[PDB]
């Protein structure tokens, strides 16, 4: 018996995995200063 | 690590390669050698051997590719996807495609090509995406300028094929699970807001915000620190945190190294050069006192003077009371000092000099 | 004749979104006297 | 003879690379005043 034909393709891959969540931002620098 | 469904291997265990065509990114021998040492990674652990056929086909067949090319799998440009292989067996059986629309470099730069390659590889040779983050078979880029095989990929592979021939037996570097009693650190800091503690190539990210730890390679941040840090502290005052590794450090600016280190702990602090290196380190609230111990003495530093206090080599026995004669890891939160040492966690209070808590080193966390 | 080529792999998946952006920094402390 | 039948499907194509570290978020605003100076 002659072999037979290719199969089809395999099913669509997973989507990537999401990132990771970005560093803090910086501290705000000081208020102003007093009223005397 | 995961054995690619099917369980798809070689018969053959003498195989070989072909780089049918090259990236104009680097120059062909640099890219004989990224592939060539790759295939190494993983002979190096199996009985497995890769012969390298110029011409002809071999039962890898190695290209570089743009977008889509006769093959179902097409790239997507710059980025994202960098690179896919197949499970082994005949023709583009056991095969790898390198998205060309990438930069292959042989640096630190993004995309280095031997690193991305000994992961291709992994598919080639029948393992498939592992779910331990600091497997080389995870489904990510990192690169800390050195690629290995971790533990975790070497247990994978040995499954498929078995051990090296080699009499010694190679082994490789193992994930810390964050909730597990025996976890020890190597360094604690606060960097803005959040508490990272350090394990090898690995940092737990504890968020007020948030109620999961994230466990991680420290490289996802910052590529250039050195390889298993002994020390970290913030400095509020100049957004900076300090790592230190044996008699140099590093200051991190959020997330760029700055300029200028790795620097010595000598000149740039003043210890005598008996103190071959930091144990851990903590910084004031707003006081600008950091304390650097060293074995059973510890030193204040203060920060706005740029210089060491008067006479400091004081031993931590005496001003820290219980603690103990070694720390492995320090940093305040709360007014509180929190020691660790081994497994064990102090809460030490500065304001009365007593040890409130002792606890689990891993206590912080959701266990 | 042979139940047959197994059949080409199927395609790749798409890379995933990048990483959510982090907080806004903790405010500055209050100033000078 | 006889041309045998169809083989099996296809491997899953491989999953996605994952996404890429987020962008550090942005400053926090100015501290409040400073207590008052002299009288
Ligand atoms: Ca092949
Ligand atoms: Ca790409
Ligand atoms: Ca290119
Ligand atoms: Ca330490
Ligand atoms: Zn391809
Ligand atoms: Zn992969």
């Amino acid at each position: 018996g002659p072999p037979g034909p290719p199969g089809p393709p395999g099913p669509q891959g997973l989507a990537g995995q999401r990132g990771i969540v970005g560093l803090p931002g910086q501290r705000g620098e000081r208020g102003p200063p007093g009223p005397p | 690590f995961v054995l690619t469904e099917g369980n798809p291997r070689w018969e053959q265990t003498h195989l070989t390669y072909r780089i049918e065509n090259y990236t104009p990114d680097l120059p062909r021998a640099d890219v004989d050698h990224a592939i060539e040492k790759a295939f190494q990674l993983w002979s190096n652990v199996t009985p497995l051997t890769f012969t390298k056929v110029s011409e002809g086909q071999a039962d890898i067949m190695i290209s570089f590719v743009r977008g889509d090319h006769r093959d179902n799998s097409p790239f997507d440009g710059p980025g994202g996807n960098l690179a896919h292989a197949f499970q082994p067996g005949p023709g583009i059986g056991g095969d790898a495609h390198f998205d060309e629309d990438e930069r292959w470099t042989n640096n630190f730069r993004e995309y280095n090509l031997h690193r991305v390659a000994a992961h291709a590889l992994g598919h080639s040779l029948g393992l498939s995406h592992s779910t331990d983050i600091g497997a080389l078979m995870y489904p990510s880029y990192t690169f800390s300028g050195d690629v290995q095989l971790a533990q975790d990929d070497i247990d994978g592979i040995q499954a498929i094929y078995g051990r090296s021939q080699n009499p010694v037996q190679p082994i490789g570097p193992q994930t810390p699970k964050a909730c597990d009693s025996k976890l020890t650190f190597d360094a604690i800091t606060t960097i803005r807001g959040e508490v990272m503690f350090f394990k090898d190539r690995f940092y737990m990210r504890t968020n007020p915000f948030y109620p999961e730890v994230e466990l991680n390679f420290i490289s996802v941040f910052w590529p250039q620190l050195p390889n298993g840090l002994e020390a970290a502290y913030e400095f509020a005052d100049r957004d900076e945190v300090r790592f230190f590794k044996g008699n140099k450090y590093w200051a991190v600016q959020g997330q760029n190294v700055l300029h200028g280190y790795p620097k010595d702990i000598y000149s740039s602090f003043g210890f005598p050069r008996t103190v071959k290196h930091i144990d851990a380190a903590l910084s004031e609230e707003n006081t600008g006192k950091t304390y650097f111990f060293v074995a059973n003495k510890y030193w204040r530093y203060d920060e706005y003077k740029r210089s060491m206090d008067p006479g400091y080599p004081k031993m931590i026995a005496h001003d820290f009371p219980g603690i103990g004669h070694k720390v492995d890891a320090v940093f305040m939160k709360d007014g509180f000092f929190y020691f660790f040492h081994g497994t064990r966690q102090y809460k030490f209070d500065p304001k009365t000099k007593r040890i409130l808590t002792l606890q689990k080193a891993n206590s912080w966390f959701n266990c």
